[PDB]
């Protein structure tokens, strides 16, 4: 996303800048949006709900 | 209390134990502690290390073996 910087960027410039392919990083995002998916941090975020 | 009934996937727990304590179907804390050591233990694919990190989860959680449930659920 473009958190605190300037732009944001596609999977595949992220993947150049990890050395990486963009499906790992599609598969990184999935993962970490499934983690904080989770109770315990998302009540904070949803009372903006 | 309002720690008992907060569910099982919240303990932050790696996928080999959880697909171990889903096989011990429990999905309360409190069904959690029922247990021991030795009979959560015996369950294949579970390690010490594996029970060893849900003490230590339960003890950064307030919470120590030896205690016991009265009228759950």
């Amino acid at each position: 996303f473009g958190i605190d910087m300037n732009t944001d960027y596609t999977l595949e410039e992220v993947g150049k800048q990890f050395d990486v392919t963009r499906e790992r990083i599609r598969q990184i995002e999935a993962k970490a949006l499934r983690k904080l998916r989770h109770p315990s941090r998302s009540e904070v975020l949803r009372s903006f709900l | 209390d309002p720690i008992l009934l907060r569910p099982v996937d919240d303990l932050e727990l790696t996928v080999r134990s959880a697909n171990c304590l889903k096989a011990e179907a429990i999905h309360y804390i409190g069904d959690l502690v029922q247990r021991t050591e030795v009979e959560l233990l015996k369950t294949p694919n579970l390690g010490k290390k594996s029970l060893t990190e849900i003490k230590d989860v339960l003890a950064s959680r307030g919470l120590s073996l030896g205690m016991r449930l009265e009228n759950w659920p």
